[PDB]
C-alpha cells in the first residue's frame, strides 16, 4: 500500500545486479557466521582450564567434636548412651562432621586381665541402643570416633608392663568394632607406650586394608616439632594432635614461626589443628583470646577439632567442685542443681543461643562457612608478613572467592602495617574487599574497605573477602 | 497472497511442549526453594502454577475459538478496547518482554553447552554471547528458509526434551525404589515466610515464569488447518502433561539432593547428573541445551507472526508484513526480530531483570478476559463452537488482581519506574499514527527507504 506492488517489483528487480547483489549478500552473511563461530572456538581453546578436584574424604569437610566423659556432657541421667539422641539435634546446628566419643570398653582401674575391648559398660548401656545410635547418626550424617584407650581410669593408660596382650586385644577390637560399624579409631598417651610406631602403622595398615573411609587419631603431650616429625616418619595418612600448638602464651610472630615451621617440615600435608587431646580451650588461654583462637582454628589448612562445652566458652575455674577433666555441661539455668552458683545467659547453651554477639553464634558462623566455602575446604595457604604482633595469612583453591584473615596477637591498637609479599600473582590482594564479621562488635558488614590503612583493635580478628581477579 | 495453512494438530502440540518447556525446568527450582524452603510448599506453589496455567490456556481456547483472527493476545484487545490499549501493549512488548526470553533462552543454552569443557570453573561470558548469537542467526535463517523445516525441527526438538525429561523422571523413581527415604516424609518443618506474602508471591513469580508460552498458539492462528477444533484440542492435550511433567521432575529433583546442596548448588541437573552417573555424566547439559534451542526456535516464530499481523493494522510501517514470493515467509519480521534480540547482547545480567514487567504481562492478560466476557455479555450474536462455564473467567481475573495488589502493595516505586516507560508510547504513537499531513519530505523520503528494502529483499504487499 505504501511500496511497489508485485508486477513494478517484478519489472524493475529483473536487473541481473540485484540478483548479483543479494547473492553477494547471502555470501557475506554465511561466511560471517563461518567468521563469528571460528572467532568463539578461538577464545575457547584459549582460556585456562579447571584445576582439579582433590576428592577429599568425609573428615576433610568439618570440625570434629569429642565428647569425652557422658555423665558432665548431660549432666544427670548420662547413664544411657541413647539419650544422646536427643542431643543430635544440637550437633547437627553445630553441624560438625564427627563425632569422638569416649571409652566405653570395661576396665576396673588397672587391672589388665579384668579389661575387655568388648564389653560395653553396663551403666552406659548396652549393644542395641549402640546400634540404634549409629543407625540414628547415620540416618542424621554424623560419623562416629570411638576411643580405646586400655586404661582411661588408671593412672597409667597402657596398663604399664603389658604390651603384648593389650596390643593383641586392641588388635582383635579393630576388626570387631570395624564389623560393628565404627567410622575411626582414637588412642591416647602413645608417647607412654614403648615402641608404639610400629604398632600405630600396623593398626593403620589394618584399618586401611578393612576400608578407605576410616580414620585413626593419636594423641600425646609432646611439644617438641622433632618428637612428632619421627613420630610420623613411618605413617602419613594418621592424624597426629598434641599440645605443640598450645602452652605459648605470647605475640602473634610465634604463633606464625610455628605453623610456618610445621608446615615447612611437614610438606604442606593434612593435618590436625587443635590446642590439646583432652583439654579445653580455657585451661590455656584467657576469656580475652577464646574468640581469636576460634577463629584461627576454623581457617587454618587442615582438621579442628574440638573438646565439649568450649563453643560457648566453658570455664573450669568457675563453679567449683568440678573437676578440670569432666566440666558439666551448662545446658540452661537449671543445668547444674546439685552444685548453687553463678548462674547466668552469657554462660548457658539457651542462653547464647539468641545473642547474636556470643560466642555459640560465632561458632555456628565459623562452621558454616568453613563446611560451605571451597576455598575454606581445600584452598592454599600463604602467610606473609605484617606488624609486631599480627597474623596474616589467605586462602585461595583455583577460581574462587578468596579469603584474607588477619588477627591481632598484642593488647593495644595499631594500623595494618601490611604489604602485599604475595607469591601467587593470581591471588594478589586488590585494594577493595569485604568485611564478614569481627570479634569485637562495633563494625559493619559487606563494605567495601580500602585494604591499606587498616586501624587494628586489641584482640581482634578480620574476615576480609575478595573476588577472583587476573 | 496468503502465508499457509500448513500446521497440524501434532504441529501445534509439539510447538505448545517446546515452548513451554525450555529454561525454567533447570533454573527456577533454586529460586523457588530459597524462596519457600519447605519442599512441599515448593510442590504446592508449582501445582497452583499449573492449575492457574491450564485454566488460562482453557480461557483462551475459548477466545480464540470466538474470534479467529492472527495474532493474539493483541487482536482481541483491538478488537475490543480500540487503538490505544493495543499499540500501548505492543510498543513495550516489540521492546522488551519479547527480544528478552529468546536472548535469556540462548544464553542459557550457551552456557549449559559449554558446561563440560569448564566443569568447576566458571565459562567465559564472551564465548557464551558469541555462541547465543549464533544460536538466534541460525535459527532466524532456518525460520525464513521455510515454514516445514521449523515444524520438523520443533517436532524433533520436543520429542528429544521429552525423553530427557523421561529419563530423569525413571533415574528418580529408581532412586526413590532403592529403598532409601528422605526429608520428603517430614515435610514442611521449616515453612518459613508462611505469613509473608511478599515471598509467596516472588516464588509464584518464578514458577509462572517457568510456565510462560502457554498462550503462544493463539499468535500462530489462522495458519492451521481447522483451527475451530484443533486449537482447543492441542491446548487440553498438551497444558497437564506440562503440569505432570514439571511437578514430577520437581519430586524427583528432591528424592536426591538435600535441601541445603540443593540451595547451595547452581546447577542442579549436574549435581544430579553427577550423583547418578559419576561416568558419562555430560548427558544432562546436552540435553538442557537441546531443550533450549527447541525453546527459542518456537519463540522466534510466534514472535515474527506477531509482528507481521500488528503491522497490517497501520501500527507498524509497511515494510513489515510484506510477505516473499516462491517460498512463503515473512522475511522483513524475522529480521527484525532477530537484530532486536541481538540488541540485548550488550548488557550485564538480565535475569534479576526479567521479573520487572510482569505486572503488566499479567495484566493484560486480565483485560483480554474482560473483553471477552464483555463480548460475551454485550454481544451474543457472534458464533462460538466452544462455550465455557462461567466462574472459571471470574476466578481467573480474581487471581490476576490478588497477583497485582500485592506488586502495588510492595516495591511500588520500582513499579512507577517501568509505568512511566509504558507510558513513553504515547508520543511515538501520536507521531506516527494519530497524526496525518504530515510534511512531505518526510513522505517521499519513507517512500524511497521501503522501495529500497522492496528491491533490496524482493518481497511482495499482501494483496490477499
Ligand atoms: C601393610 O599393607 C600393605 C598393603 O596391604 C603391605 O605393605 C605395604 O607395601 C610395602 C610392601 O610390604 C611396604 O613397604 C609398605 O610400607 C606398606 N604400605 C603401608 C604400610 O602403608 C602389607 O600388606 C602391610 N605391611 C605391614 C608391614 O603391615
Ligand atoms: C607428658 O607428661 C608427663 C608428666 O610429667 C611427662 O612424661 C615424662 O616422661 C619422662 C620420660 O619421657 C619420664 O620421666 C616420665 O614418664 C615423665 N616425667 C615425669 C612424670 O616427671 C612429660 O611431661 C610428657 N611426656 C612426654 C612429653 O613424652
Ligand atoms: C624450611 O625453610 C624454608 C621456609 O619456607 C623452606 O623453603 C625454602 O625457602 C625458600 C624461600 O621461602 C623456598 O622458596 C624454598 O622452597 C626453600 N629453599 C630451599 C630449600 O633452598 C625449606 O625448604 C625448609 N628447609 C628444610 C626442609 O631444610
Ligand atoms: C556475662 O559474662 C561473664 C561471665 O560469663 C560475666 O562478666 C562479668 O562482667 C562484670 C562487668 O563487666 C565484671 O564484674 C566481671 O568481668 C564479670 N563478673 C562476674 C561475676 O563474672 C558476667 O556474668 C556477664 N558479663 C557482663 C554482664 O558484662
Ligand atoms: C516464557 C518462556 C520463554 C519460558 C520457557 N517455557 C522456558 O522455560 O524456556
Amino acid at each position: 500500500f505504501t511500496g511497489l506492488s508485485k508486477e513494478e517489483l517484478l519489472k524493475v528487480a529483473g536487473s541481473p545486479g540485484w540478483v548479483r547483489t543479494r547473492w553477494a549478500l547471502l555470501l557475506l552473511f554465511w561466511l560471517g557466521w563461518l567468521g563469528m563461530l571460528a572467532g568463539a572456538v578461538v577464545i575457547i581453546v584459549r582460556a585456562p582450564r579447571c584445576r582439579e578436584l582433590p576428592a577429599q574424604k568425609w573428615w576433610h569437610t568439618g570440625a570434629l567434636y569429642r565428647i569425652g566423659d557422658l555423665q558432665a556432657f548431660q549432666g544427670h541421667g548420662a547413664g544411657n548412651l541413647a539419650g544422646l539422641k536427643g542431643r543430635l539435634d544440637y550437633l547437627s546446628s553445630l553441624k560438625v562432621k564427627g563425632l569422638v566419643l569416649g571409652p566405653i570398653h570395661k576396665n576396673q582401674k588397672d587391672d589388665v586381665a579384668q579389661t575387655d575391648l568388648l564389653q560395653i559398660d553396663p551403666n552406659f548401656g548396652s549393644k542395641e541402643d549402640f546400634d540404634s545410635l549409629l543407625q540414628s547418626a547415620k540416618k542424621k550424617s554424623i560419623r562416629v570416633i570411638l576411643d580405646l584407650t586400655p586404661n582411661y581410669r588408671g593412672e597409667n593408660s597402657w596398663f604399664s608392663t603389658q604390651v603384648d596382650t593389650v596390643a593383641t586385644k586392641v588388635k582383635d577390637a579393630l576388626e570387631f568394632w570395624l564389623q560393628a560399624g565404627v567410622d575411626g579409631f582414637q588412642v591416647r598417651d602413645i608417647e607412654n607406650l614403648k615402641d608404639a610406631s610400629s604398632f600405630l602403622a600396623e593398626w593403620q595398615n589394618i584399618t586401611k586394608g578393612f576400608s578407605e573411609d576410616r580414620l585413626l587419631i593419636a594423641g600425646t603431650n609432646s611439644s617438641d616439632l622433632q618428637q612428632i616429625l619421627s613420630l610420623l616418619e613411618s605413617n602419613k595418612d594418621l592424624l597426629l594432635t598434641s599440645s605443640y600448638l598450645s602452652d605459648s602464651g605470647s605475640t602473634g610472630e610465634h604463633t606464625k614461626s610455628l605453623v610456618t615451621q610445621y608446615l615447612n617440615a611437614t610438606g604442606n600435608r593434612w593435618c590436625s589443628w587443635s590446642l590439646s587431646q583432652a583439654r579445653l580451650l580455657t585451661s590455656f588461654l584467657p576469656a580475652q583470646l577464646l574468640r581469636l583462637y576460634q577463629l584461627m582454628l576454623f581457617t587454618l589448612p587442615g582438621t579442628p577439632v574440638f573438646s565439649y562445652g568450649d563453643e560457648i566458652g566453658l570455664d573450669a575455674a568457675a563453679l567449683p567442685g568440678q573437676p578440670m577433666e569432666a566440666p558439666v555441661m551448662l545446658w540452661d539455668e537449671s543445668s547444674f542443681p546439685d552444685i548453687p552458683g553463678a548462674v547466668s545467659a552469657n554462660m548457658t547453651v539457651k542462653g547464647q543461643s539468641e545473642d547474636p554477639g556470643s560466642l555459640l553464634s560465632l561458632f555456628r558462623r565459623l562452621s558454616d562457612q568453613r563446611s560451605k566455602e571451597r576455598s575454606l575446604l581445600h584452598g592454599d595457604f600463604h602467610a606473609f608478613s605484617a606488624g609486631p604482633g599480627l597474623f596474616s595469612y589467605i586462602r585461595h583453591w583455583d577460581q574462587n572467592e578468596r579469603f584474607l584473615v588477619v588477627l591481632n596477637f598484642g593488647d593495644v591498637g595499631l594500623s595494618a602495617g601490611l604489604q602485599a609479599s604475595d607469591l601467587p600473582a593470581s591471588a594478589s590482594l586488590p585494594a577493595k574487599a569485604d568485611l564478614l564479621l569481627s570479634t569485637q562488635p562495633g563494625r559493619e558488614e559487606g563494605s567495601p574497605l580500602e585494604l591499606e590503612r587498616l586501624k587494628l583493635e586489641p584482640h581482634e580478628g578480620l574476615l576480609l573477602r575478595f573476588p577472583y581477579a587476573a | 497472497v496468503t502465508l499457509q495453512r500448513n500446521i497440524t494438530l501434532l504441529n501445534g502440540v509439539a510447538i505448545i511442549v517446546g515452548t513451554i518447556i525450555g529454561s525454567g525446568i533447570f533454573v527456577t527450582p533454586t529460586g523457588v526453594l530459597k524462596e519457600a524452603g519447605s519442599p512441599g510448599l515448593a510442590l504446592v506453589v508449582w501445582a497452583a502454577c499449573g492449575v492457574f496455567s491450564i485454566v488460562g490456556a482453557l480461557c483462551y481456547a475459548e477466545l480464540g475459538t470466538t474470534i479467529s483472527k492472527s495474532g493474539g493476545d493483541y487482536a482481541y484487545m483491538l478488537e475490543v478496547y480500540g487503538s490505544l490499549p493495543a499499540f500501548l501493549k505492543l510498543w513495550i512488548e516489540l521492546l522488551i518482554i519479547r527480544p528478552s526470553s529468546q536472548y535469556i533462552v540462548a544464553l542459557v543454552f550457551a552456557t549449559y553447552l559449554l558446561k563440560p569443557l569448564f566443569p568447576t570453573c566458571p565459562v567465559p561470558e564472551e564465548a557464551a554471547k558469541l555462541v547465543a548469537c549464533l544460536c538466534v542467526l541460525l535459527l532466524t535463517a532456518v525460520n525464513c528458509y521455510s515454514v516445514k523445516a521449523a515444524t520438523r525441527v520443533q517436532d524433533a526438538f520436543a520429542a528429544a526434551k521429552l525423553l530427557a525429561l523421561a529419563l530423569i523422571i525413571l533415574l528418580g523413581f529408581v532412586q526413590i525404589g532403592k529403598g532409601d527415604v528422605s526429608n520428603l516424609d517430614p515435610n514442611f518443618s521449616f515453612e518459613g515466610t508462611k505469613l509473608d506474602v511478599g515471598n509467596i508471591v516472588l516464588a509464584l513469580y518464578s514458577g509462572l515464569f517457568a510456565y510462560g508460552g502457554w498462550n503462544y498458539l493463539n499468535f500462530v492462528t489462522e495458519e492451521m488447518i481447522n483451527p475451530y477444533r484443533n486449537l482447543p484440542l492441542a491446548i487440553i492435550i498438551s497444558l497437564p502433561i506440562v503440569t505432570l511433567v514439571y511437578v514430577l521432575t520437581n519430586l524427583a529433583y528432591f528424592t536426591t539432593l538435600s535441601t541445603e546442596q540443593m540451595l547451595s548448588s547452581e546447577a542442579v541437573a549436574v549435581d544430579f547428573g553427577n550423583y547418578h552417573l559419576g561416568v558419562m555424566s555430560w548427558i544432562i547439559p546436552v540435553f538442557v541445551g537441546l531443550s533450549c534451542f527447541g525453546s527459542v526456535n518456537g519463540s522466534l516464530f510466534t514472535s515474527s507472526r506477531l509482528f507481521f499481523v500488528g503491522s497490517r493494522e497501520g501500527h507498524l510501517p509497511s515494510i513489515l508484513s510484506m510477505i516473499h514470493p516462491q517460498l512463503l515467509t515473512p522475511v522483513p519480521s524475522l529480521v527484525f526480530t532477530c537484530v532486536m534480540t541481538l540488541l540485548y547482547a550488550f548488557s550485564k545480567d538480565i535475569f534479576s531483570v526479567i521479573n520487572f514487567f510482569s505486572f503488566f504481562n499479567w495484566l493484560c492478560v486480565a483485560l483480554a478476559i474482560i473483553g471477552m466476557i464483555w463480548l460475551r455479555h454485550r454481544k451474543p450474536e457472534l458464533e462460538r463452537p466452544i462455550k465455557v462455564n462461567l466462574a472459571l473467567p471470574v476466578f481467573f481475573i480474581l487471581a490476576c488482581l490478588f497477583l497485582i495488589a500485592v506488586s502495588f502493595w510492595k516495591t511500588p516505586v520500582e513499579c512507577g519506574i517501568g509505568f512511566t516507560i509504558i507510558l513513553s508510547g504515547l508520543p511515538v504513537y501520536f507521531f506516527g499514527v494519530w497524526w496525518k499531513n504530515k510534511p512531505k519530505w518526510l513522505l517521499q523520503g519513507i517512500f524511497s527507504t521501503t522501495v529500497l528494502c522492496q528491491k533490496l529483499m524482493q518481497v511482495v504487499p499482501q494483496e490477499t
